[PDB]
């Protein structure tokens, strides 16, 4: 007989970044 | 070996330093020290380095293994260090091989700037197949990058990446051409000269495809006996960066010759400057009117070295952000000073440098700091191989005392208005391949101008050309006749006095 | 690889060395005083300083039991994997003798829970705390774990009975790099002229695998100069000199600041003429710490670190730390004015001290803050952004200098043209101590200038250079050599010339005296007479204050 | 010229292989279709005698693992064994998913096989490769790159439409009075299937026709299935992008009160040539580099589809005639016209671009755009045009045939196109209420002469 086998590795995120005028 | 060039000396080294292990290992074990096991590879994409690898690889005894930077990297977790260990697993089993790791900077994010998890978990997958408990047996690993300033300093380090070899000339790209043309019969009357100098800026790689696409063209233009490239085949090749030659300007006898002398000379005798003992001078600054003729002698003085070509503008540099007009700043200087030789010309020196002095805001603390970049920059903690600066303004009064010191900008040439007799050769130069008529006289045009500019005498010449494409849809004499009572003169009186008050202070002090 | 491999550190290895062996061969002691040993080190220090050479040689030389666990070796892709390979390690290990186990890059498995974004990272993270401290948790098992980043760690990790005692393996002294060298030269067959003491005196920031890549270098140096000369002998003659370690030296650097290593520039300091009052009073604040230390802790007293060069432009600051970079046995970090800034926040403060971190870690150390003017300016500008950040990378610059931290030897040396508008508070004693001015030379320094200037060039036998110093009585350094140089192309062209005429058909190997009149006659006296006189204003202020 | 092109492609490298040996180059082994792409293979295959290997995409998976790379082998091993030839990889799409947007690891592994083993064809090999995709945007670069595929073709007729008629409606009892010239003539876009789908319509409409194929059948299935400055302008610009050989031997501005826009409309659609337009301040950005990414990436997708007309709309707002504004609006609109000036004074005799300008008042543009050399045109833009305006807005309107434009004309004097559609459409909207306040389907179907008079009560100029 055959099987399943379950799988959860990752996913990808945003980030925000602030900056200096002048 | 045969098919590389250029690279002599780095070939050299990194041909010794496998082979020396390779060919008798009784040498290091009467010596007794072990052979180091790290090659990093960085320069520009397209310079030959893996083309290096593959030929050491193939003339030793080796197995070359070709691992790929975004190839190996995955979403999963886990498979891409299970890759790398499979990899270095299968390197290190059948024989001592040679691992080339492509585009190590993508896969190398300093674990500090990176958000992934993968990535460091990759980056100390890379550490401990390195170096380690039985790290390594009898293998050498090679990399490949671009910046080698986003490496990991535990991967610039001894065991991993101990040699660092910079692969960034003319006789270099004679032979990459001789190389690349072995294996086909071209022509009889083909001088490599003019392909070895007109080439100036080709990293390596680029130089394959050039004669490819030649060998192509021909055949297609052509669509046994008596087959191959010619001269023109070449150029339809390089026509697939200024285009004069010390004949488009006019006039400035003197100024011609001082920088022909001022450039040419440390570059086609270093020899006899190493005989001296002594480094020749840099900095040359222009002043004037506009419209008189600097950019386009600038052009005509990079053409004939087989310098490189950076221009860029006074007021395209300067950001509102912080830091952004310095950067670009060190950029252009990295720029320049990355391909030996090259001359760079800086635009509009009264906007960038503006006197520094004191203005008590934030753009005056920017004015300071553009100019204390652009102050180390060309005279600070730097190497000053073979770097040619050639300013250019229009008013010279706002430049601070501190550029045109000596070894920034000491030719403080003054590039004057010309003459009759200077607008007859920039006449004679401009109408190079035109169909001309014998009737018309560009001494009795020359005359009448009295004090016009090199934009006025363009816009003369265009205003010919169109009335001449209007004709036709030879240049005729009405045309000239009905175009010089267009004149603009752009250029009005009191700047004029205002550069020759300039050039009396100049030369009183 | 044994203990006697391992060198350069002491203490660290008593540490390691008591835990890991006694408890393991005495257990008497422990019982008869009731308390039971610590369980887990955690081996932290730069990269390159000898830890997982520490952990093999005490693999090698214990008779227990020794399991490696690499960082990402144990992860893996589907639910529930990595947590069982750490489970089936441990128990592997636990089963059989008391054992050592190592997790090596411990800092790739197990960062701050609360800031990542993945689960399994979690879970991991959760078994290392779980199988480390439990309900039974460990029986005659040591663990010792190996990072480079021991703050971006999860904190629930870094207490006791989990990772007792954090040892700091860090860079040697010069002795401990006497050890080292002492050790590496131990198989290769050396020439009697070089002597290692030297050697290690000269090494200031190396370690460990820099000195291992310096041995190494040295002796490949060796092995091509003679492989060049000649085409069984060969061997017998085989012996690396005093030269080729010298050669690796100047060609070498410290790991730590290679990707900060500057461009060789060649100067010395006969090539800088005039200013011999303060070219020996550079050498004397430069050298007495780091030559004589046994003499300033005797007196009890530390020495002065900074200094800061101001005058007109082109006197030759820079030429004077160009010689210091190259005739001062400490290392060296070169900045320009502007180059640390950046356009995010919080960002060049964080490159000012990311700079003096590895300035103070490989000490002792000259950094050149060249160009003063942009970084300092003066706190308090005209609000908004025009003081924003030029006050927080100031208030960076003070608190990295002087306050909290500890006395190590870095020096700090200043380049400006108008120190007028240098912040008060940087000037100050203990941040930048001495606060020299380079006046323009006078007759006697500008030909001190000239004729180290033209050190190396061929001269007529019959040529003085008194009357082109006397005759300029207002140039500076950069103006003669301008004058040097213009009279150099005349020559040259001169030689073109000849050469031209006589291939058309050495004629001149030294430079004339018309050569240098028709050079001159074009001068520039670059320095104008009102920055002479703000100068002459601002030295008499100080004088005045002095 | 595609078909010209690749014949050559596949004579010349697979009949004198001894020529191109003698010429010296070895590149030509890799043809890529984008964009009668299967049709053109099956001529391929069907005109020479050569073998022919056909692989599809999703057809190289199997059960057993590493199948794909022994599948990819085997092929590449046995049109390298029997004869110089040719592969034709249809779909490439599949088997190659442009290596960054997938997650699976087969893929990479197939994708790294086809690499390496066309890559690894030496002189004696002499095979080619054809390969036809549907989209040209989700290949791999390095794919793309120089050595495997490099000479790509634009397939962008009507005798292939009436051989594929003839292929496929000749095994149906069809009609006597019909002609499939026509049917061939009057389908433009259909490729293939669309052609069958047409067919089968037709039979089902027979069908349908015969239940409560002539010509009226596909002819309702096809249709049930899918003045001197306009020529001086004109003129102008089909003489400057004509053959430069009279030359041998760009821009313009529009300025006025009118039909500006229209005429740039008008040059977008009727021009045979391409077309791309920015609004004003449309590609602006309060950040250094962006504001300029913008016109520079914008120039880069002129130059790349030469020819092409860049109409710049409202140029004021962008230029602003940078002079001296001393602030970051300032520093932004210097820092855009420099790039605007340094990206439009590159261009040479290559690449043929031309920029259109439109303004209402050319008082504010930068005399260092309107300079010489740059952009020197100055096209100045009435009663019959407003009535012209008037008839062509009201096209596809059911008017009232009581009425006349021309009042409407003479009483606008000063007015523009945009204010005469804002009249029209407060006519409809007046229509829409009177007819929202048995009759027949509408009880106002037109328009009539009181809804106009009451829509120009509140219609102004612009
Ligand atoms: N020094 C060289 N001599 C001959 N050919 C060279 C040289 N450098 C580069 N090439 C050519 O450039 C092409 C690309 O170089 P290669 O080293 O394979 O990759 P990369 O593009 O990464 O540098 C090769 O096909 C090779 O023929
Ligand atoms: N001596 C000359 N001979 C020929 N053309 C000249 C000469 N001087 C100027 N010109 C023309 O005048 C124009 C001046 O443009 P540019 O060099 O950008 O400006 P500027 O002279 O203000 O630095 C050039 O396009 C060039 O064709
Ligand atoms: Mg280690
Ligand atoms: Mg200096």
């Amino acid at each position: 007989a055959a099987a399943a086998a379950a799988a959860a590795a990752a996913a990808a995120a945003v980030a925000v970044a602030v900056a200096v005028a002048a | 070996y045969d098919d590389i060039g250029g690279c002599r000396k780095q070939m050299a080294q990194i041909r010794e330093m496998v082979e020396l292990p390779l060919r008798h290992p009784q040498l290091f074990k009467a010596i007794g020290i072990k052979p180091p096991r790290g090659v990093l590879m960085y320069g520009p994409p397209g310079t030959g380095k893996t083309l290096m690898a593959r030929a050491v690889a193939n003339e030793t005894g080796a197995f070359f293994f070709l691992i790929n930077g975004p190839e190996v990297m995955s979403k999963m977790a886990g498979e891409s260090e299970s890759n790398l260990r499979k990899a270095f697993e299968e390197a290190e089993k059948n024989a001592p091989a040679i691992i080339f790791i492509d585009e190590i900077d993508s896969i190398a994010p300093k674990r500090d700037k990176t958000n992934g998890e993968v990535e460091r978990r990759v980056v100390s997958q890379l550490l401990t197949l390195m170096d380690g408990m039985k790290a390594r047996s009898n293998v050498v690993v090679i990399a490949a990058t671009n910046r080698p300033n986003s490496i990991d300093p535990a991967l610039r380090r001894f065991g991993r990446f101990d040699r660092e070899v910079d692969i960034g000339d003319a006789t270099g790209r004679l032979e990459v051409l001789r190389i690349h043309t072995k294996n086909m019969k071209l022509a009889d009357d083909v001088d490599l000269e003019a392909l070895a100098a007109e080439t100036h800026g080709y990293v390596g790689a680029d130089i394959a495809s050039l004669c490819s696409e030649a060998a192509m063209q021909q055949i297609r233009e052509k669509m046994l006996d008596s087959l191959g490239v010619t001269m023109d085949n070449f150029r339809f090749a390089l026509g697939n960066s200024v285009n004069v030659t010390w004949d488009d300007v006019g006039g400035l006898d003197e100024i011609k010759e001082e920088l022909k002398e001022t450039v040419e000379y440390p570059v086609l005798h270093p020899d006899q400057y190493t005989k001296f003992g002594l480094s020749p001078s840099k900095g040359v600054l222009f002043y004037g009117p506009p419209g008189t003729g600097k950019t386009l002698l600038a052009k005509a003085v990079a053409t004939e070295v087989s310098a490189n070509f950076i221009s860029v503008k006074g007021p395209e540099l300067l950001s509102m952000w912080y830091g952004e007009s310095e950067s670009n700043i060190r950029d252009i200087f990295d720029k320049a000073r990355a391909a030996a030789p090259t001359v760079v010309f800086l635009d509009e020196l009264d906007s960038i440098a503006k006197a520094r002095g004191g203005s008590l805001g934030d753009a005056g603390g920017a004015s300071d700091r553009v100019v204390n970049q652009l102050l180390t920059e060309m005279d600070g903690m730097n190497a000053k191989k073979n770097v040619f600066v050639i300013g250019a303004t229009n008013r010279p009064d706002q430049i601070d005392p501190a550029i045109l010191r000596p070894g920034r900008l000491d030719q403080l040439i003054y590039v004057p208005l010309p003459d009759e007799n200077a607008r007859l050769s920039i006449l004679n130069a401009q109408l190079r391949k035109t169909p001309l008529e014998p009737g018309l006289e560009l001494t009795a045009i020359a005359k009448a101008t009295q004090g016009f500019s090199g934009a006025d005498l363009l816009y003369i010449v265009q205003r010919a050309a169109k009335y001449a494409i209007k004709d036709s849809i030879y240049i005729t004499k009405e045309h000239f006749a009905e175009a010089m009572k267009t004149a603009k003169r752009s250029v009005s009186d009191a700047e004029l006095r205002r550069y020759e008050a300039y050039s009396q202070q100049m030369k009183a002090s």
